[PDB]
């Protein structure tokens, strides 16, 4: 009885040792990321619509004239980067000023 | 028997008698005598399937005899009747066999370019079928990577298949192209190309309309459909697409704001990603209804991770921490109320002392918190579908535990009403479960979340 | 080895202590709220609970005040 | 009983050397391939 | 004298079908499967069975 109980303990230790840890070291990151994102969205949905509109991410940038010349006025979100490989390839078409 | 063999081997020579015979006996090739009982297949599909080196010498002769006999229309587009191939037309066979010459030759004489192949065989793999291509000739041409046939079908003098038509399911050509979309390079490579081709063509022809803004019966759109199905190759392509041509630059979703030396500031369009609870944002569908296997990778696309981080910074951290503080204070009050309970006497107790008033305030606030936990958790569980394996660890277990704790508090109230002995049996379990549940809020900190 | 000792003491030891304290304080409140007779007695019973954690205790103490069954399940958990 | 619970179909492959049918117990598997387009074709059913 | 045939095709969906004349015989002609699962070489059985 005692020996077999110890054997079960040892076997459980081994199974947690290799199979669980090898997978966990990668899966825990992603599961936590999913939990974080879903909590963020839940917190958003808690607030009323007008408050959500007040705390809306992104700008009110205008992109350009439409088919009839009317402005686009699309809510965008800017990200910037540093690149040293492609030099003066294309240019910023919108602000035309940093 | 005879005619099916003649047409099956491509034997143009052996059709000499046919034309005199049909006139002599007042018979047509579409009459029931010449068609499969099981499937209703007429001579023309039989001829197109038995293609010898891509060319069967009897299709023109069959069509000539059909018009000469008076009923071309009924002949060129005769659907199948067996439940397994319902609706399939000779045009579908011509397009599927990948012979542009016969699709042209067949549409030139009045082939319906809008007939729907909706039999059991032509259904999504999840619904008992081996190929779902959008249920339409143009969708068939686009989904099997034949750009030339699409270019011909949309633009020909006889009859043009417009790109905005929807099938029975509501899926436009773009939902159909997303449906076959896969994450292998060999697939995405042409899926994205055909998607862009069709979008630009539809925009140029019909300027006012946006093809991508047509929803199917489920209310999804090509991007929103690729979000909840697990299609990275087309999802990120749609998000990052930029059209340089000035004619149709407006249908792009990533613009270049400004530049200075090696510093390029671009800006992504979030017209659909973040809508603020008005038009079924893509982000909510991606975080709740998406495919669990590939959600981790859908959430790493260029403008989504930064968006989530920005929202966390703007209003996420303070609200979560305020929530943590409130919950901890509520449980401290619950513990204090439990500790001070006079164990001598059968309730309800007379509330006369200021300490008794404090205890009554604790008792009532406990029930308020319990009914609050019931209210918001039930709302969440009703709002979101029941999860399965690989999703329990994310959030399911915590709403389960919170429900159990709320139920325990509610039954504690009932027992406390009359039965002296009963209510103390499980009210302690209430505290135990609540302190267990306080583990929920460790997800804010990554180190504690893991 | 010095690095190991330092990191073990600082990084995860306090983390484990926080979680362990969480469960300990929850059980202290739950266990002592059930008892029927006070801060001094609270200390004696907390010390007794710690003694049971280390592996020695009094059986009659646990069953001294009512509901032995719930006490047994609570201690087992 | 094993014969009753036998896997596979009773598909006929084609005419033998003397034209007699093969009638071999086969077992079908299907695949999706996007690389080789219309390379060869199904010789047996000639219908999905 | 072949043991894998191509049943049918439609676009990118090819259904072929393997001959199991010897793999599964139902206890009449010493099926290959029983010999592979019992009498085979232990080192490489895991790969023969895939
Ligand atoms: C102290 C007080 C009143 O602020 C409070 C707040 N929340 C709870 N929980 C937490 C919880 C746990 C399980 C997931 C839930 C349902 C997701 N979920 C559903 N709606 C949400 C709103 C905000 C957040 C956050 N952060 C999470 C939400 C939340 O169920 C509860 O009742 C308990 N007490």
């Amino acid at each position: 009885y005692i020996i077999l109980t110890f054997v079960l303990l040892l076997n459980m230790l081994i199974a947690l040792m290799g199979e669980t840890v090898g997978q966990v070291s990668k899966e825990s990151k992603h599961i936590w990321k999913l939990q974080w994102a879903t909590t963020i969205l839940d917190i958003e949905r808690s607030f009323p619509v007008f408050l959500r509109k007040a705390f809306r991410s992104g700008e009110m940038v205008t992109v350009g004239k439409s088919s009839d010349g009317t402005p686009d006025r699309r809510w965008c979100f800017r990200v910037d980067e540093v690149n040293w490989s492609h030099w003066n390839q294309n240019l910023g078409i919108i602000n035309e000023d940093p | 028997p005879i005619l099916f063999d003649i047409v099956s081997r491509g034997s143009t020579a052996d059709l000499d008698g046919l034309l005199p015979f049909l006139l002599t006996h007042k018979k047509r090739l579409t009459d029931e005598e010449f068609r499969e009982p099981s499937t209703g297949k007429t001579c023309l599909p039989k001829a197109l399937l038995n293609l010898s080196n891509g060319r069967n010498d009897t299709i023109p002769v069959l069509l000539d005899i059909a018009e000469r006999t008076g009923n071309m229309r009924e002949f060129i587009n005769s659907p199948f009747r067996d439940i397994y191939y319902r609706g399939q037309t000779a045009l579908h066979i011509a397009i599927e066999r990948r012979c542009k010459h016969y699709v042209e030759l067949l549409v030139a004489q009045g082939a319906d370019v809008h007939a729907q192949a909706r039999g059991r065989f032509f259904q999504p793999k999840d619904e008992g079928g081996y190929f779902y291509f959008g249920e339409l000739p143009l969708s068939l041409a686009a989904c099997t990577n034949q750009p030339h046939i699409v270019n011909y079908l949309t633009e020909n003098p006889h009859k043009k298949a417009d790109m905005r038509r929807q099938d029975s399911r509501g899926n436009t050509v773009l939902h159909a192209l997303v449906a076959i979309a896969d994450n292998t390079r060999e697939n995405t490579k042409f899926v994205t190309k055909m998607y862009d081709l069709l979008l630009l063509k539809c925009a140029r022809l019909f300027p006012d309309s946006n093809l991508e803004a047509v929803l199917n019966n489920d209310g999804l759109s090509p991007l929103m459909m690729a979000a909840k199905t697990g299609k990275i190759g087309i999802f990120q392509h749609i998000i990052r697409r930029e059209v340089t041509d000035e004619d149709t630059r407006h249908l792009s979703r990533k613009f270049k704001d400004w530049a200075y030396g090696p510093v390029y500031s671009s800006l992504y369009d979030l017209s659909s990603l973040d809508t603020c609870g008005e038009e079924a944002s893509v982000l909510e569908i991606l975080v709740y209804n998406s495919k669990i296997e590939n959600r981790h990778e859908m959430l790493a696309v260029e403008p989504i991770n930064e968006l989530l981080r920005d929202k966390w910074r703007k209003f996420g951290a303070v609200s979560f921490y305020i929530n943590v503080v409130s919950y901890l204070c509520a449980m401290v009050i619950f513990t204090l109320t439990a500790y001070y309970q006079p164990l001598e006497g059968t309730p309800p107790y007379p509330y006369r002392t200021t300490v008794d008033y404090l205890r009554l305030a604790g008792e009532v606030i406990t029930l308020f918190t319990g009914v609050l936990f019931f209210f918001t958790n039930i709302k969440d569980l009703f709002m979101k579908k029941c999860p399965g394996v690989n999703s329990l660890f994310i959030d399911g277990s915590f709403q389960l535990l919170y429900f159990i704790y709320s139920v325990l508090v509610i039954v504690s109230a009932a027992l406390y009403l009359a039965g002296i002995e009963a209510y103390l049996a499980v009210m302690v379990f209430a505290l135990v479960l609540g302190w267990m549940n306080a583990l929920y809020f460790t997800r804010g900190l990554k180190l504690t979340g893991t | 080895y010095s690095i190991m000792i330092q990191k073990i003491l600082f990084k995860d030891l306090f983390r484990f202590l926080l979680v362990y304290l969480l469960f300990m304080i929850g059980y202290a409140s739950a266990l002592v709220s059930l008892l029927n007779p006070d801060s001094e007695t609270f200390s004696t019973f907390l010390l007794d609970l710690f003694k049971l954690t280390i592996g020695m205790g009094d059986l009659e103490m646990l069953s001294s005040t009512k509901y032995p069954v719930v006490f047994i399940i609570l201690l087992v958990t």
